[PDB]
């Protein structure tokens, strides 16, 4: 079954679908002759970039999601103290605003991790940054985003501009991504990862979860967190000098392969 | 002379307003000691000073509300010498100005019937008939099998939200219809999902 | 070619499949509202949970894998 | 639709795509025994490798 | 709770390209060069709060490694 | 020898969740937090033995830098 | 011990750019005397000033610019004090420094083609393929049957500005095509448009 004129793997735009009688192997071909799904017997290619799944499509209707970050001043404190050990947003009989000092004493501040507004707690894991006496006053790791557009057709790079430079105020960083999506209707969606300049969509998208018995091979792996038994690695950098500068000058490294060394800069 | 000039009055843009939820945009600081910003809610005579030390974001989400009840909102960014106490009072910190806003109503439905679809030869499959009054956008839909109480909830449809909304791909029998709407905010992963509201009739459908 | 009564991207549970004239590209869609798999000439969405391969699809046939402590 | 004697479940290699009024859902079925597209009407099951995009 | 992926797989994964995930969980790990904010031992990692229990922590951004 | 892999991407890929692998291969990757038990080097992982590693940062156990 | 005190000067948060509006994000007054804000642009030869009454809003737009033109944007709020003359003068002002942005280009159509496939039973399905050179980030086309004398420009295809298009369904009657871009502030409500680029050819679409 199949257009009139189109032939399985034909150029001209249509569709095919039927016997190979002489390999005895069913074949597909749908598409133009730059994009297209084709099925011969043996391998299925698709060039066509494809998503598979939907925005928050496995979100608990019960209740929402959200995510929040505080930095509370929260010591009139002679000496250093220890970071706290609870995970609440007020911690341990532990102030939540910078109050009032006599002359000996200091301040100390800790970056929280981020809160949940939910809990009103730290999140599971990420306890509190280190103290540091607080002197004065006190990039953005790239991260996941999506959102929620009220007559979507296509990308919108003006959208995306406009989302990141009003919450955020500073305008995208390399790597980070944002998904747009049909409000009434999240199945149509586009996706888009912000590299370099503007934004390149990406040749696949998965919105729930990737499992793979075997291997995975890429050239470059970004991810939030990772939990890994064995790691080899020849040279490790730090996140913000391995992203933010090519040259490497400034750098806080481990260097495995060659001379091993400890080097702090 | 020196001084440590208080920040400037607080910009909110337009309340995004979302069920037991809220998203505010606000305005860029540019004092040079800012380290908090606060939100005095107003639920009739009953205020509720709602404080976010997180100066990295420039906008914000109130966790916890009442559903559908018109509130008041009053920002403020504050220096380092402001105290709590201080904030309280309300005294050395510029407030922004009033702005009015009223919570959304979560999805009810109506009815729900078996209609045959319009043929023009056989048997047309069945489609189902739901009436749907309330504020959201895009809102699930599932239904569950009356044969027996253990069975699943089974999303049938998350389209948007209609006074009368359709679908397809229901078996025969007897279901009884589940709904709760979502409605998301601008920020990158506030979502926010109702409750659900059943129909307290079951409904069967056959061809 | 279609079940009767079904049109493309819509809530119907039928299948669609032809040239769309209206934007000269292919179209299709197999699945009811929510899991189904919809493919536009520019952009293929598939809802529903996909997997590839079947398990042990590789493992030697002479052979077979264990571990131990 | 389907090529002659062909089943959603049979081994024999063939196309099969229809309607199931058992359960309303769609169930499209293409390949032999061991490589195949089985798309139940809530999984989709692909044997044979996929490839996509294109390189450059 | 027991959930179900978007994807499963059983043979093994190529991408030219790159692929960027919210986290990771892998046994095993061959790669070149790594540009990470903070290391941790995966018993910490795994388990909450891991900065009140962690064998060895090393902060890149500051510059600092401990051991206990 | 040679083999076939599962599917294979010539694009990049985002997957909005977790992902998990029996074990990864990647020239650069760019984390912020990372639970690791022992590190070694890439050839040394690599090898049958990595006894010969020139450096390890074990942790599960020891808890200690090592370098050979 | 009595004093006045210039409007501090603001700071340019961001600015998103329309091939003929402009929007910029600025910080907050902080001054009490504050009456108005004033900018002043630079079109690379001539410097032309323009100022927006009320300080309600963090944001503004600047309208009537020249596409495909930098423009360097510095301004600042004026307080009772400043005069027009003064203002002019730009002394006391204590403007924001200066920054530089590009102006984005109006939409054109570089070529106008039709072609279809000879089909051996039937008839072949007319095609338009127009090849773009915009940078809009979504675009609006039109067509208007041009044998008769007037007939009224109809909408044809709305999606992402590419450097070719598709489209199909439309009569056999020699047509006429003008392109416009439109582009999203970042206000959801607000487009910018572009004045509509008509191609001079005219030509059947091919049957």
């Amino acid at each position: 079954i199949y257009t009139q004129g189109k032939t399985w793997g034909d150029t001209k735009s249509g569709i095919w679908m039927g016997m190979d009688n002489v390999t005895a192997k069913p074949k597909l071909d749908i598409g133009n002759a730059t994009q297209y799904i084709r099925y011969d017997g043996n391998i299925l290619r698709i060039s066509s970039e494809v998503v598979i799944g939907t925005p928050n499509g496995d979100i608990d209707i019960q209740t929402g999601i959200q995510g929040k970050q505080t930095v509370f001043i929260y010591i009139i404190g002679t000496s250093l103290p220890a970071k706290p050990t609870s995970p609440a947003y007020p911690p341990s009989g532990w102030s939540k605003t910078p109050p009032n000092r006599t002359s000996n004493t200091q301040n100390i501040y800790c970056s929280t991790g981020t809160l949940d507004p939910v809990t009103n707690q730290l999140v599971s894991g990420t306890s509190w940054s280190d103290v540091v006496q607080w002197s004065g006053t006190e990039q953005r790791g790239p991260g996941m985003y999506s959102l929620a557009i009220a007559n979507l057709t296509a990308w919108n790079d003006s959208q995306a501009n406009s989302f990141f430079t009003s919450n955020f105020g500073s305008g995208p960083v390399k790597y980070d991504v944002l998904t747009e999506y049909k409000s009434g209707a999240p199945g149509t969606a586009f996706t888009r990862q912000w590299n370099g300049s503007a934004w390149t969509s990406p040749a696949m998208v998965l919105h729930g979860d990737m499992i793979v018995n075997g291997t995975v091979t890429a050239s470059k792996i970004v991810a939030n967190n990772a939990f890994l038994s064995q790691i080899g690695v020849n040279i490790i950098y730090d996140r913000a000098a391995a992203l933010s500068s090519n040259p490497e000058g400034s750098y806080k490294m481990k260097i495995d392969l060659q001379n091993g060394y400890i080097h702090i800069r | 002379m020196i001084s440590n000039n208080a920040p400037a009055k607080m910009v909110l843009n337009s309340v995004l307003t979302g069920y037991t939820l809220a998203y505010i945009q606000h305005s860029i600081y540019s004092d040079y000691d800012v380290i908090g910003r606060s939100f005095w809610l107003k639920e009739g005579s009953n205020v509720t000073r709602r404080d976010f030390t997180g100066i990295d974001t420039f906008s914000v989400t109130i966790n916890n509300l009442k559903p559908t009840t018109t509130y008041e909102v009053q920002g403020a960014f504050y220096d380092s010498i402001i105290d709590s106490e201080l904030l309280n009072a309300q005294i050395g910190i510029n407030l922004s100005d009033k702005q009015t806003f009223k919570m959304k109503s979560a999805p009810r439905i109506t009815g729900a019937r078996c209609e045959s679809e319009p043929v023009d030869v056989g048997v047309g499959a069945p489609i189902v008939y739901i009436d749907t009054t309330g504020e959201a956008d895009y809102c699930t839909i599932e239904l569950k099998d009356n044969s027996n109480a253990n069975n699943p909830w089974v999303k049938y449809y998350v389209g948007a939200l209609m006074p009368t909304i359709m679908f397809g791909g229901v078996p025969i029998g007897s279901y009884k219809v589940r709904i709760s709407g979502q409605i998301s905010l601008p920020d990158g992963v506030t979502i926010d999902s109702s409750g659900y509201y059943e129909y307290p009739n079951v409904f069967e459908v056959r061809y």
